[PDB]
């Protein structure tokens, strides 16, 4: 007599959106928003550099936690909430737009910058620069009259980049703690650092006076950088307060930084990294991390968005 | 449901199709019998999986900081920076939202459509040996024993060898 | 008119339908009446609402001032915010006119379809008893009293009893 | 004989477009896109502050007009077009960030410094802010040389911020309208204002001399802020042109600022403001204002955008 | 294949037909003719049509520069617009690849859709004087001389004239 | 017998992407993503302006180059790489802001601000701005001490914008190569520039000392520039190093400026500019330029998107 066509079922499918009804059951679906950490920097397959104790803009200055970091190679850079850029109290001018600037450098190589001196002191130190006791930015001579409060010479000094890229130079003025400490250092008299290039052009007058006691330091360094464009040439004017530059820096190849607070890990591969860990998925959408970087699913607000992969389900 | 086949005219889904997506379930002389059809199920299949191709995608863009959570950017900066980042989530969250829901109602419906298709397909062979039930059967007014069942579905049922018969039970 | 029966094989609507959204308008010996259709009509008006339910719709973010419409802020950094929300105003132009475009026709075909669905519902019904004149009319073979056509709008008409009558009127 | 079936219709329905036609006519439609206005802050529910005359940085100095205002509480805060953050000329030093933090703060709950000072006046005043005659703002000591000319005190003061939140500090540098009104405030001779703290540290030299006469004043008042970290501390270093604070500030709660020209309602509830109203609205989409802020519709260029909420019509 | 006319119960195109989108091939006692079918060709391409002029569109919002390819501008702000300039990159990207995918797949369901209905038209219009071979051929129980097949192509073939005949062919 | 119906097909059809499957044949397919370039900036119906080796910001400072250019008038404004704001060596505070207000601003109408000096030398020249040997920035009076090491006089000039619209204020600070050149050129002792109106309020001390060599010179030129409401006024206090203005600017109209590397064409008509050309299309989409500006379509990642105008093509 007869014959049936009709269709599977389940009895247990699963809930899903449509454009026009809410929690419809279909046979089977599958997840679209991401919510799967893995709390490890997945660092298999890329250079990797954590910084722990290094601040990322101290890797040019070379203040002693920096001190490995001098000369790095990287494809992942990796900042650590302990990091530091500072030795003796003090700022970096600028400060964000340096540290990306680093973070996609790849590594840097620090070259001399060939500048001596005559009849001034060239080995300030101080006991916040811990070494061997008392010491200084590894990368920067701190330049001191030749005895207490003794005229400090109007000097200038001179820097060619002789490369096919440009070059990082960063430079600092001393804020004395008082002005007492500032003549006792420079000599009385007021006192300017000029620097000026092609694309740069800007100065500095050291601001002497007390503020709070960070680091057993009263007085702070403002440090200030520049960009040194290929057969440009940097010049500094100066008679105090000038904590010059020994090395500029170059920037290697490429890389990426990330701000992680978790192991890293070089047995798993990754490209998506958050605070909290890495990323791996195929779905195109994540709820992790608003703030994720690298190549990454998009972000979006919604734990689960379920797309059903299965027909319309009717049990009996 | 814009084909009305799956739930609709069609009662309900077969929990025993264990075979594929969609079946034939026979009634003759020799018995009961149920057997899954490869094609339309076969098509079903690789239309959801062409979705899922498409919708399991990485764009090859590297997006990197802008922002810094340990030691946080300048008030304005960083205000319009969260301000321009979450609109992009407002977007995005709505074009994953959209996409999903719109996703799966063309889902559903293609699969009543397959549905339906298989159904007038075996109407269409048929022609006028048997007529319709409207629960989604066949009445068939000719005898049809189990290698007759099989002709329908691996469908070489030629509807001339028993016009003559079905028609006569008019 | 993806299933062609709205504005389609049907010729135009009943401006005198005010029950429902769907409906049946018989002519037998007794007279001539009309009826809306629950189940259908229902259905229709169920999935628009569904569409309604989803696009009125408030997301739970905030977004406060980046700008300052007393004191202008600087010219680089408010130009920077001009052109991300005005960018930003594009992207949701576009996201609201496609979604509009689309829903509604999704809503027509889904309305067409509903359509469809109900006609082949009473063509199944009648089996062998009647024929199609192709403007979305049935033709009973048969004598159809008021009781019997509310016995197809009730989904309660057996074929059994007027078949060999329809059918001898060949 | 016959049984037909059919669908309804109506003689006038609404034109909706869709992703093939224009235009095309369907039974019902709805707007998707709102244009109602309610030209009044609905600010039912919430706790709300209409500053008027009132400048909202101007609630942390304190001159004549936010007297009303020197220690609010909010859920919603608003500007007014007249509003003024001064009375002696000036403008503070990154102004709106400033603004931006003031307007989600819940109010402002101020605290004394304990600032004492030796051998000088604390009282300075001037016409411009206006009291018992000649004032200053409520919140800041014009500190001033003991008598003309005198040489002001080489001087130094500090504050610990010993809270659970951080604290809003603001100072001013008085720029004096001539060399000659400069020494006479505070002596002859090179002035210099430091300050700082662990997040901060930068200094002030005065710039005297003639600008335009803004409120009767040709000399301005730079105001500087800076906040100060729960346990942190700062230190101020100066001998003349320093505008000290009394008091500093910390944020209450959390709340909204709007930039609104109409009037208050406590009748109406609502949670999208736009600077002529309220929108209150279920649509997904809003034509009122791009710049409209709370919880708000999506802003679209398009005037109306119909949805189709009814079958293709087609009447006889 | 939404509706399994088009790559369905069709086999295959015709590249023959260069007269319009979709056509009548008869075949009978005088010979055989191939004639395209202006009322369906139209509507596919009206609506073909529609889309097109829906999509070539100009927005009329001028964008000006924020960037500098000369001189580049500072790096964190810099930074910042090419990061929101990278995203809105990827948002458009985006909507352009699911628009033409979701905008190919209703053409094509379209174009299915219009085969049916004139398909079903056809149909509608035999009545009973002839059957469905399932190839998309209608075999007619009667004879079907040019004019014949002319009148059922200008729609007015009328099945009453043919009945007796073709039924009688039973 | 029999009637059948069918479609049309063709041999060769044509492959696009569906939501379901990739590469389908459809019948015929138009291309969405541009790609079509005109190596040329197609200006007809639009007033154009070339700049060459004229630097934007230049035309309202006047060095040699853009003296073409120093009341110009456009609809569409051109930068060219080879462009100089600059004759002798300086940056503009905030230049592209500026930039960016000139690009839209239809060309500059200038006016004299009616500046009169007493007894000064008011026609300072230098074998950088060559044009009768030595010159100057033909809108900047070099205002210099009335003989050699003579005392700067302290001056204040004074302007009020009395039209309509605001106006474009700009000025300079020089920066001497040597403390040696300034007092040669102003006198010993410091020296200051004040700069106020109701708007703005900043100051300026030189910095002299030596840079490096840019067009022979040592020493920069700082140009500082406001925006001077109507009805406002503008003072400057100084006694020294300050490059003073001549005349003010006013925005005309309104234009769009481009930064072009190809010829200009004033047969064909444009709307959508890139710096290699004109994109004229229909299509919604473009892979040209990321940056392109003007009424455009969309940038996307992708080369092509073809957009199916066809039914699906099954050929014999
Ligand atoms: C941006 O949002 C983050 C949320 O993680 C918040 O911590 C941060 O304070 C916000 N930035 C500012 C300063 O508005
Ligand atoms: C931003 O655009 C608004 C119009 O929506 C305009 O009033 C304002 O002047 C513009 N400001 C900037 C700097 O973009
Ligand atoms: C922005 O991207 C362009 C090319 O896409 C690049 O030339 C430029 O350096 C980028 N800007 C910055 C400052 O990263």
């Amino acid at each position: 007599d007869k014959i049936c066509l009709g269709h599977h079922a389940v009895s247990n499918g699963t809930k899903v959106n449509t454009l026009t009804e809410r929690g419809v059951e279909v046979v089977n679906a599958t997840e679209t928003v991401e919510r799967t950490n893995i709390p490890r920097i997945c660092s298999k397959g890329k250079r990797t550099v954590d910084l722990g104790q290094c601040g990322l803009l101290g890797t040019i200055t070379g203040p002693p936690q920096c001190d490995q970091f001098l000369e790095f190679s990287a494809d992942l850079i990796i900042e650590r909430r302990e990091g530091s850029d500072v030795c003796y109290p003090g700022k970096f001018v600028n400060e964000e737009a340096l540290r990306q600037i680093l973070r996609e450098s790849g590594g840097i190589d620090k070259e001399a910058m060939g500048f001596t001196y005559s009849g001034i002191r060239t080995n300030g130190a101080t006991s916040s620069c811990r070494r061997s006791g008392s010491s200084f930015y590894a990368e920067m001579k701190w330049l001191l009259s030749n005895t207490d409060n003794a005229a400090f010479p109007q000097m200038t000094k001179s820097y060619k980049n002789t490369r096919k890229n440009p070059a990082l130079i960063v430079w600092g003025i001393h804020h004395s703690g008082s002005t007492a400490e500032q003549t006792k250092l420079y000599g009385s008299g007021n006192k300017l650092v000029t620097v000026g290039s092609s694309n740069y052009q800007q100065s500095f007058v050291p601001s002497p006076g007390a503020r709070t006691q960070v680091n057993g330091q009263s007085g702070r360094i403002d440090f200030h950088w520049l960009m040194l464009n290929p057969n440009d040439t940097v010049t500094f004017s100066f008679n105090g307060a000038f904590i010059a530059p020994d090395r500029a820096s170059f920037l290697r190849g490429k890389s990426m930084g990330i701000q992680s607070g978790v192991q890293v890990d070089a047995d798993c591969e990754g490209d998506c990294y958050y605070s909290g860990g890495t990323i791996i998925s195929n779905l195109p959408f994540q709820n992790i991390d608003s703030r994720a970087v690298g190549k990454c699913p998009r972000y979006v607000k919604q734990r689960s968005l379920l797309l059903a992969t299965g027909m319309k389900n009717v049990p009996e | 449901g814009l084909f009305g086949a799956i739930a609709g005219f069609i009662e309900n889904g077969w929990e025993g199709l264990i075979d594929g997506w969609y079946g034939f379930r026979h009634q003759n002389a020799q018995g009961e019998g149920t057997a899954a059809d490869y094609k339309s199920t076969q098509s079903a299949i690789d239309q959801i999986t062409g979705k899922l191709n498409r919708l399991i995608e990485k764009t090859n863009q590297q997006f990197e900081l802008i922002d810094n959570e340990f030691t946080e950017v300048e008030k304005q900066i960083g205000n319009v920076i969260n301000w321009t980042r979450d609109s992009i989530t407002e977007v995005w969250s709505y074009n994953a939202e959209l996409l999903v829901a719109m996703e799966n109602q063309h889902t559903i419906d293609l699969a009543d459509s397959e549905m339906d298709k298989l159904y007038e397909r075996v109407k269409r062979q048929l022609r006028e040996n048997a007529e319709e039930d409207g629960t989604g059967c066949f009445e068939i007014f000719h005898k049809c024993d189990d290698d007759c069942m099989a002709s329908i579905r691996n469908n070489t049922y030629d509807h001339s060898k028993y016009r003559e018969e079905a028609m006569q039970n008019r």
